[PDB]
């Protein structure tokens, strides 16, 4: 239509991401609209590393946790009105959709 | 306002592990089993999985939106921005923290150990658990501790499908004479439908259609 | 005056001014992404948090 | 020894002991100025010492 | 504790308003996040309104959550003049 | 119907509060421009206080109802615990009980009021 949308989805779990994108995408090219993406950033590591002793007796043993967020960048143009009619389906818990208006 | 998508990831599971605590010193004699938290764009809807459900919601609801407006306030959502539901778990045999806490008033009371572990593994069993174990350690009856293992079924210990099988709790029970420890490991059963238990075969599984 | 003699050591900073958000205890405190857990308490509620081990 | 705490010192009827309405008629006469602070009333008297006037509700003194 | 009749009416009208509270472990906050009384005071008579079962207590993650009960708002509609 | 079963207005007064008891506060009570009414206790022994309290309340105009007994004073004004149903209070001796702003709940508060214009 008009302006320029880019839509930011964020997750932890790379399933749910990726099917909501696939509806997102689906949506937009049903309703004939142009839509640039799914676009991949890199995916961000957040690591912990501490020792699994509650004290300090043993073997210096770590573990390594980690929590992977991927995110998601879709890029439309249209107006307001179709992009949150599109982004009105059931996203599934964890995705964190973002709209944002460019010009 | 700008927060991160680090900060906030790390705030979200801060934010649901802080819930499940407070729900589980708070609704622990409700059957309090696990907290879904949801955020959808009007609100952050907050399902609660218990097994007296009319508990939990209290006198004409009361005791829910109590809880419902101490999550507003403590946690600062914005007003009428949270909402604590407060559904039913479907089947309590498969889950490990509602037999824990089970076995736990089970023994708060005063029966006997050996009887009452049994009594789960039993409920466990015929709910369809593939295999179960109980774990009682402590100052069983004498001073000196000891653990005894109530183990029935087949239960898988190792690899990642530990992590979709077996389902797991561990509790406290504050006795008079100390405290004791309750481990409670329930194998499911895969379900294809995956509400049962997991909805991937194990992977030594090899099925052959027959010709 | 008692009011200004009582905590009237300033705290903003230094390891007894920052407490595990989860039992208060000051050592062994992850201040990393904002956890402000203290070791053994972060490796307890991990899972609950989302953390997970692959390696 | 142990360090022994402040006692309130006891006076009895303090308030007796501050306005004079006597010689019959009828005069109030207060002994004690009342403080001028504004939020302090009029029945609020700045005590006076060996050399200050005191008021007890808050801090405002005057020596001489 | 000796805590002012405004500081005492100030938390128990708060109370039978919401009919629960909260509090953080910390003795020297200065400033109840939410009434305007420190949150040693708030602590301390929500302490006094649990001996008395006047309220229900519950500690987790370093707060305390309050739940007026049924004597409760009883005794805080008594207290307060006013239903 | 009036005097003593209007202690009634004060239990009222002192539920909403407003009750300054004893002498040291009803002086206060009074140049605040506050009191309303000053029940007083005869029994008093020190013949001082009655005169400066009267002086008091000359000096301002709100009004002064006198009652015997200083310990029933002390009871009409909560100088006490309610106790049991019988009322077994260790009950304090009260001697002034200014009404500061007054329970608002009326009723026989204007009837007392006429005996307060008379
Ligand atoms: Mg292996
Ligand atoms: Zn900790
Ligand atoms: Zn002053």
């Amino acid at each position: 239509v008009q302006h320029r949308i880019r839509i930011t989805l964020s997750s932890k779990s790379v399933k749910n991401l990726e099917k909501v994108c696939s509806d997102l995408v689906k949506g937009a090219k049903e309703k004939q609209l142009k839509v640039k993406g799914p676009v991949r950033m890199p995916t961000k590591v957040l690591n912990i590393t501490t020792r699994k002793s509650p004290c300090g007796e043993g073997t210096n043993t770590w573990d390594r946790f980690e929590m992977r967020v991927h995110k998601r960048v879709i890029d439309l143009v249209s107006s307001p009105d179709v992009v949150k009619q599109i982004t009105s389906i059931t996203i599934e818990p964890g995705v964190e959709v973002e709209v944002t208006i460019s010009d | 306002t700008q927060i991160s998508k680090k900060k906030k990831f790390v705030s979200d599971g801060v934010f649901y592990a802080e819930l499940n605590e407070m729900l589980t010193r708070e609704l622990a004699e409700d059957g309090y089993s696990g907290v879904e938290v949801r955020v959808t764009p009007m609100r952050t809807e907050i399902i609660i999985r218990a097994t007296r459900t009319q508990n939990v919601l209290g006198e004409k609801g009361r005791r829910i939106r109590e809880l419902t407006s101490v999550v507003q306030k403590r946690f600062n959502f914005p007003e009428n921005g949270v909402e604590l539901y407060a559904e039913k778990v479907v089947n309590r045999g498969l889950c490990a923290i509602a037999q824990a806490e089970s076995l736990r008033y089970k023994l708060l009371g005063g029966l006997a150990v050996r009887r009452a572990c049994y009594g789960v593994l039993r409920f466990v069993m015929e709910s369809g658990a593939k295999g179960c174990e109980v774990i009682v350690s402590g100052k069983l009856r004498a001073q000196r501790a000891k653990s005894m293992k109530f183990k029935d079924g087949y239960m898988i210990s190792s690899g990642q499908p530990v992590n979709e099988y077996i389902d797991a709790a561990v509790r406290h029970v504050l006795l008079r004479q100390g405290v004791l420890g309750i481990k409670v490991k329930i194998m499911l059963d895969w379900d294809p439908k995956g509400k049962l238990g997991p909805t991937t075969p194990l992977p030594d599984l090899v099925t052959i259609h027959p010709p | 005056g008692h009011s200004n003699v009582w905590n009237s050591h300033p705290k903003n900073y230094g390891a007894g001014s920052r407490v595990c958000r989860v039992c208060g205890n000051s050592h062994g405190l992850i201040r990393k992404y904002g956890l402000m857990c203290c070791r053994q308490c972060f490796r307890s509620d991990a899972k609950d948090i989302g953390f997970i081990k692959y390696r | 020894p142990k360090k022994q705490k402040h006692k309130h010192k006891k006076v009895k009827l303090a308030v007796l002991q501050f306005y004079k309405v006597d010689d019959a008629t009828g005069k109030v006469t207060r002994l004690r100025k009342e403080c001028p602070n504004a939020d302090c009333g009029a029945g609020t008297f700045m005590a006076n010492h060996f050399d200050r006037h005191y008021c007890g509700k808050c801090g405002l003194t005057y020596v001489y | 504790m000796i805590i002012s009749k405004k500081n005492r009416n100030e938390i128990c009208k708060y109370l039978f308003q919401e009919g629960v509270l909260y509090a953080k472990k910390d003795y020297n906050l200065a400033k109840h996040p939410q009434i305007d009384v420190p949150n040693l005071q708030v602590i301390k008579l929500m302490q006094s309104f649990k001996s008395k079962e006047y309220v229900r207590e519950t500690f987790s993650w370093q707060h305390y959550y309050w739940y007026l009960t049924n004597d409760g708002i009883e005794f805080l509609r008594n207290f307060l003049n006013l239903p | 119907d009036l005097m003593t079963a209007l202690q009634l207005v004060m239990k009222k007064s002192s539920a909403h509060d407003g009750l300054v008891k004893g002498l040291r506060e009803a002086a206060k009570a009074i140049e605040k421009h506050a009191a309303q009414i000053c029940v007083l206790a005869e029994d008093c022994d020190q013949p001082d206080y009655v005169k400066l309290v009267k002086a008091l309340c000359a000096e301002h105009n709100v009004h002064l109802v006198t009652v015997p007994s200083a310990k029933t004073l002390g009871e009409w004004a909560g100088l006490c615990k309610i106790d049991s149903e019988g009322k077994a209070r260790k009950v304090v001796g009260c001697s002034c009980v200014v009404v500061k702003d007054y329970g608002e709940d009326s009723e026989g508060l204007h009837i007392v009021q006429e005996y307060v214009k008379s």
